[PDB]
């Protein structure tokens, strides 16, 4: 079953936000350089 | 005076989690759709 409903609790919501920022910025980066390593030697 | 109602019991800060992933995916599927509604594909 799912968690019981709620309406407090707003330091939640920034982390939950930092979360997602912080995640695509890390996975764009690796995502990114996981593929390109694949296409091409861009390091020298 | 009294009668708090509790506070910290799960659920509470399991939240913080769930709105991570829930953003994530709710970001992901807004700007895949917006970047593909211009015929922008990476590979077909």
């Amino acid at each position: 079953g799912c968690p019981a409903e709620q309406r407090a609790s707003p330091l939640t919501s920034i982390i939950s936000a930092v979360v997602g920022i912080l995640l695509v910025v890390v996975l764009g980066v690796v995502f990114g350089i996981l593929i390109k390593r694949r296409q091409q030697k861009i390091r020298k | 005076e009294g009668c708090p109602t509790n506070g910290p019991k799960i659920p509470s800060i399991a939240t913080g989690m769930v709105g991570a992933l829930l953003l994530l995916l709710v970001v992901a599927l807004g700007i895949g759709l917006f970047m593909r509604r211009r015929h922008i594909v990476r590979k077909r």
